[PDB]
């Protein structure tokens, strides 16, 4: 096929759903060194690769972003940009495009979830798992409480099976 | 009203995180080491280098330290050497793939 | 070896007298700021410009530092905000005379 | 050329830090040193004993100058400072490389002496008796340089 299922990709996301060291130290190798030595701090991006690295749908070693590895020798994009590109790359169109999303709007349907928007000097959104409710994480759509200077302009969501 | 990191070039891009990671280095707050690893983190995000490019320039950073640098008064001059040592001849080949 | 301030721009050597006394203004430590300042003394010396654009430019930090730079770290972001200062718009008139 | 006496007795008044320099001169000299814009005395201790003895700075000199409390003019960068001591004196009485006191003996007046190792200054500017200097001569084998190296030594002598 193309996509992970739901349930797999959740379940993935809950074993590295923990701080960016405990992120370090369960993947380890270069993601490790990496995460050890304070050059990687955000790992929203690791973790998305972690999710598709242990549901069957690796990412590539000469897909054109840029990775690092990790002990299990699979691949790891550490730019929040190159894994919202990799998702448009690698999956296809996505199943929906909201502008200023909340989480009304992506109602009734599962998946891979990108919030993009300006606020966050070091990244330009957030990249997560939205169960038809809430997000695996924090969604960052309209008024989530965990914004902080974020403002989400557009929500975009690939429907995982 | 301030620029977004975008507008830089890939080259004042990996200067800046350079810079910032050097003042990290010489910082004693842990408050000022945080906030400079995290300034650097985002010069990280925007650059488009592999990661062991910044290794290594961790590396040459940690170097270029021990040089001391003076002037015509006490102080240690820190914060300006690492000015300098993210225009330096040593980091210079780092900013190329 | 470190880069001489004279091999930088007057462009470049203002940015960075502003940069490093940012960071001054910024420290929680007395010798970081003793040494922020030194540095910054460093940059005036060798720039073309009237000490009365640096006293304005000086004006201009103190202002800029109230904005707030976040990010996904819950840090105040000062390094980085800096840095974005030193290349502002409001800072960019005060390059010249 | 102001003479020797005068220049040395006025130096004495601003031989300290430069905070204190700064409270001493005051106006918009004060003003940068509150400030800590200016930080290295050097030339406006120049500038001061220049200033007290009959050869004060030109308004419209062409080099960056800013005022004291009393009114007169203060060079506040020692290139700067450096350049003035030519153009206003002309030619030195004496230029010598790899400078040390022993290249002096014998003669009073103002000396400079350039070299590298200091980021914020090409060299020093200060008065020398023909054995000691008014603060410290930072010439070879002077064992608090640091990192400068002096590479030449000129003095212009003061009667």
């Amino acid at each position: 096929m193309n996509r992970p299922s739901f349930n797999e990709a959740w379940l993935a996301f809950r074993k590295v759903n923990h701080s960016v060291a405990d992120v370090g130290s369960i993947i380890g190798g270069n993601v490790g060194k990496n995460i050890t030595g304070g050059y990687f701090q955000n790992a929203c991006p690791i973790r998305m690769s972690y999710v598709l690295n242990a549901t069957g749908f690796p990412i590539a070693r000469n897909s054109p972003y840029a990775k690092v590895s990790g002990a299990d020798n699979k691949f790891y994009i550490y730019r929040v940009n190159d894994m919202i590109d990799y998702l448009t790359h690698t999956m296809g169109k996505p199943d929906l495009i909201v502008n200023n999303p909340k989480q009304s709007d992506f109602i009734g349907k599962k998946g891979i979830i990108v919030v993009k928007g300006h606020g966050w000097s070091n990244a330009r959104g957030h990249v997560t798992l939205w169960n038809g409710s809430i997000c695996s994480d924090q969604c960052h759509l309209l008024n989530d409480p965990d914004n902080g200077p974020f403002v989400p302009e557009v929500g975009t969501l690939w429907i995982l099976p | 009203t301030l620029p977004d990191i975008s507008t830089f070039s890939q080259q004042q891009i990996f200067e800046n995180w350079v810079q910032n990671r050097c003042i990290g280095k010489i910082a004693d707050s842990k408050s000022l080491k945080e906030d400079a690893d995290a300034s650097a983190a985002a010069w990280l995000e925007a650059s488009n280098l592999p990661a062991e490019n910044f290794e290594k320039a961790d590396e040459v950073i940690v170097s270029l330290l021990k040089q001391k640098v003076g002037g015509t008064e006490p102080g240690h001059y820190q914060i300006l050497k690492c000015t300098l040592i993210a225009n330096s001849d040593a980091i210079r080949p780092l900013k190329s793939s």
